[PDB]
C-alpha cells in the first residue's frame, strides 16, 4: 500500500546522509576489463575494503599499489564504465548478522532476494574473521542426529565436527544435508536451545530454479523458521561465489558466539574453486596444479577453520560444517578434493554405482569414515553398533569374494545373507528422517540375525511394519530410548522380547 | 486470522467450523450381533475346555 | 493469505511503473534550474560544517 511509500520515504529521509556526505574516498576509474578495475586515488583506502561504484555495484579493493588500486567487481562489468566516481564504504567487507535472517533468502551481502522487505540484522560482521585459536575450543561431545540410517549408524557427527560429503554428479549428495536439516525440525520445534540446532544452506553457482525448489521444499516441511539460504547462483559474478561462504561462515559465527549451536552446509566448494581460479587467472597470477593458484588450499582452509565447538568459557557454542565436493568420475586424487580431505575431519563418500543400483543413500562404507565422531555418538547407538561396522566390512570382504558362484560354508554364507539384509536395510527415501529411538530397533534386529529368515525384498515393508508395531505397542521403550539415549540390560531384554515378538511374523 | 488483513471470509469459515463443531456421533451400534459372536465363542470354547479337561485325566 | 501477498506485490509493481510516471513528471521542470541553488545552499551547509 502506501505504507511501503511511508517506509521508503523514511529511507528517503535517510537518503540526512546527504547533509553529511563528505566522502574521503572518491577517485576516477583508470581501466576496467576482464572482471577487474584499476582506480586512481583513494589514498586513505584500507586493505580489503568494501567500496561502491557510481553504477551502484559494490566491489572489494583487493590489491593496493603506489599509483592505483585494483578493485574486483561484485557483478557484471557492463554496469561499470571507465572514468567514473568510486566511493568507498569505509569498511572491510561485512555482512548483516542476526536472528531475523532466519527464513529470509539473501545474496552474498545479506541483501534479501526473497522480496520480503528489509533484514532485521543484529549487527554487521567482517568476512575474513580469524578462526579461533586452539584454546577457546573443546573436543566434540554432542551428537548431530542427521536422521539418516547409515549416517547416524556408522559416521556420527559432533557439534562442530567438520565432515565432508564427497560424491559425484546427481548422486544424492544434496538430499543428505537436506534431510539432515529436516531432521533438525524435531528440536527446533522444541524449547531447549542447546538441543536446538540452526541451519544455514549455502547454494553457490547453481540453478535458480533448483534453489527455488529447495526453498519451496523447506517451506513444505517447514524448516524455514530455522533456515538461512545464501544464494550465489551461476548467473552471478565469480567474486560473489568466492565471497558468499565466508559471509555465511560469519553468520554461523554469530550464532556460535551467542552460545547457540548452528549448522552450515557448503554446496559446493568445487564451484567456489572454479570462481577463485577464475579470479586469480584474471589477476594474471600464475596457476599451479590443474590450473589452480596454489593458495586454493589456503582458501578452503581459512574458510573451514571457522567451525568448531567452543568451550564453556566461550558459552559452549558450536558450528558444524558440511562441505560438498563434486568429483569427476569417482576420482579421489584430483587436486581440489585431496586438499579438502586434508582439512575435514572425515569423509562421506557416495558411490555412483550404488545409486545406479538405486541404493539411496549410496554410501560406500569402506571409504566413508569420521575421525572423532565416536566420542559424540548417541550412547545407545554406540552400544548397538559396535559389531555393525565390523560385520559390514566383513560382508564387504565376502561381497567381491562371492561373485565367482562358488558355494561356501554356513559361516560365510550366513554373513552373506545377513549383510544382504543389512544392505537392503539401510535404504531410505528422501524427506524421511528417522529419530534415534526409531533407528535403534532396526539395528538391534539387524545385529541379532532376525532378518535372515525374512525375505530380502520383504525388508522394506518390514521396517515400517515393525516401527508401527512398536509405536503402537512398545511406545514406552521408544520414550526410554528418547530419554536415556542409552540401553540398560533391562531395556536390552525388553527390546529383545519386543523384537522377537514381531520377528515371529 | 489477523495475518489476513483482508479478512472477509475468516469469520465465515470460522463460524462454519464452529457450526459443524458437532461433527457426527460415533458408531457404538453393535451390542446384539457382537454378543452373538462371543456367545458362539464361549459356547465352542467351553465345549473344547470341558472335553480336554476330561480327556487329559482320561 | 497467498493472494494477499500477491496483491501486495502487484501493488508494488504498479507503484514501480508509477515511479516511472513520477520520474517523467520530474523530468520537465525548472527544478532543473531551481535545484542548482539547492546544491548551492547545500554545499554551503556541508562545507560550513567544517
Ligand atoms: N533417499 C532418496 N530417496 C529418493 N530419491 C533420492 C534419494 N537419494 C537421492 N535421490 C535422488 O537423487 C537425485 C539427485 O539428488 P541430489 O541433488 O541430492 O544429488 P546431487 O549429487 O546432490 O546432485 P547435485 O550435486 O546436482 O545437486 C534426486 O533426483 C533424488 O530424487
Amino acid at each position: 500500500k502506501a505504507q511501503p511509500t511511508e517506509v521508503s520515504s523514511i529511507l528517503e529521509e535517510r537518503i540526512g546522509v546527504s547533509d553529511e556526505a563528505n566522502l574521503n574516498e572518491t577517485g576516477r576509474v583508470l581501466a576496467v576489463g576482464d572482471g577487474i578495475a584499476r582506480v586512481f586515488g583513494l589514498n586513505n583506502i584500507q586493505a580489503e575494503e568494501l567500496v561502491e561504484f557510481s553504477s551502484g555495484v559494490k566491489g572489494m579493493a583487493l590489491n593496493l599499489e603506489p599509483g592505483q588500486v585494483g578493485i574486483v567487481l561484485f557483478g557484471s562489468d557492463r554496469l561499470v564504465k571507465e572514468g567514473e566516481l568510486v566511493k568507498r564504504t569505509g569498511n572491510i567487507v561485512d555482512v548483516p548478522v542476526g536472528p531475523g535472517l532466519l527464513g529470509r533468502v539473501v545474496d552474498a551481502l545479506g541483501n534479501p532476494i526473497d522480496g520480503k522487505g528489509p533484514i532485521d540484522a543484529a549487527g554487521r560482521s567482517r568476512a575474513q574473521v580469524k578462526a579461533p585459536g586452539i584454546l577457546p575450543r573443546r573436543s566434540v561431545h554432542e551428537p548431530v542426529q542427521t536422521g539418516l540410517k547409515a549416517v547416524d549408524a556408522l559416521v556420527p557427527i559432533g557439534r562442530g565436527q567438520r565432515e565432508l560429503i564427497i560424491g559425484d554428479r546427481q548422486t544424492g549428495k544434496t538430499a543428505v544435508a537436506l534431510d539432515t536439516i529436516l531432521n533438525q525440525k524435531r528440536w527446533n520445534n522444541g524449547s531447549d536451545e542447546s538441543k536446538k540446532l540452526y541451519c544455514v544452506y549455502v547454494a553457490v553457482g547453481q540453478k535458480r530454479s533448483t534453489v527455488a525448489q529447495l526453498v519451496q521444499t523447506l517451506e513444505q516441511h517447514d524448516a524455514m523458521k530455522y533456515s538461512i539460504i545464501v544464494a550465489a547462483t551461476a548467473s552471478e559474478a565469480a567474486p560473489l561465489q568466492y565471497l558468499a561462504p565466508f559471509t555465511a561462515a560469519s553468520i554461523g559465527e554469530w550464532f556460535r558466539d551467542n552460545g547457540k549451536h548452528a549448522l552450515i552446509v557448503y554446496d559446493d566448494l568445487s564451484k567456489q574453486a572454479v570462481a577463485y581460479r577464475q579470479l586469480s587467472l584474471l589477476l594474471r597470477r600464475p596457476p599451479g596444479r590443474e590450473a589452480y593458484p596454489g593458495d586454493v588450499f589456503y582458501l578452503h582452509s581459512r574458510l573451514l577453520e571457522r567451525a568448531a565447538k567452543l568451550s564453556e568459557k566461550e558459552g559452549s557454542g558450536s558450528l558444524t560444517a558440511l562441505p560438498v565436493i563434486e568429483t569427476q568420475g569417482g576420482d579421489v586424487s584430483a587436486y581440489i578434493p585431496t586438499n579438502v580431505i586434508s582439512i575435514t575431519d572425515g569423509q562421506i563418500f557416495l558411490e555412483a554405482e550404488l545409486f545406479y543400483k538405486g541404493i539411496r543413500p549410496a554410501i560406500n562404507v569402506g571409504l566413508s569414515v569420521s575421525r572423532v565422531g565416536s566420542a559424540a555418538q548417541v550412547k545407545a547407538l554406540k552400544q548397538v553398533a559396535g559389531s555393525l561396522k565390523l560385520f559390514l566390512a566383513q560382508y564387504r570382504e565376502v561381497a567381491a569374494f562371492a561373485q565367482f558362484g562358488s558355494d561356501l560354508d554356513a559361516s560365510t554364507k550366513q554373513t552373506l545373507v545377513r549383510g544382504e539384509r543389512l544392505t537392503q536395510l539401510l535404504k531410505q527415501n528422501q524427506y524421511s528422517p528417522l529419530a534415534t529411538e526409531e533407528q535403534v530397533p532396526l539395528i538391534y534386529a539387524g545385529v541379532n540375525g532376525h532378518l535372515d529368515g525374512i525375505e530380502l525384498s520383504r525388508i522394506g515393508e518390514f521396517e515400517s511394519s515393525f516401527l508401527s508395531y512398536l509405536k503402537s505397542n512398545h511406545n514406552e521403550l521408544l520414550t526410554e530410548i528418547r530419554e536415556k539415549g542409552e540401553l540398560s540390560k533391562e531395556l536390552l531384554a525388553s527390546l529383545k522380547s519386543a523384537t522377537e515378538s514381531f520377528v515371529a511374523t | 486470522r489477523s495475518v489476513l488483513k483482508n479478512t472477509s471470509v475468516i469469520d465465515k469459515i470460522e463460524s462454519y467450523v464452529k457450526q459443524y463443531k458437532p461433527v457426527k456421533i460415533d458408531a457404538s451400534k453393535q451390542l446384539q450381533v457382537i454378543e452373538s459372536f462371543e456367545k458362539h465363542a464361549m459356547t465352542n470354547a467351553k465345549e473344547t475346555e470341558s472335553l480336554v479337561s476330561k480327556e487329559l485325566k482320561d | 493469505v497467498r493472494y494477499e501477498a500477491s496483491l501486495r506485490q502487484l501493488e508494488q509493481r504498479q507503484l514501480a511503473k508509477s515511479v516511472i510516471s513520477r520520474v517523467q513528471s520530474e523530468l520537465g521542470n525548472p527544478k532543473f534550474q531551481e535545484k542548482v541553488l539547492q546544491q548551492s545552499i547545500s554545499e554551503i551547509e556541508q562545507l560550513l560544517s567544517k
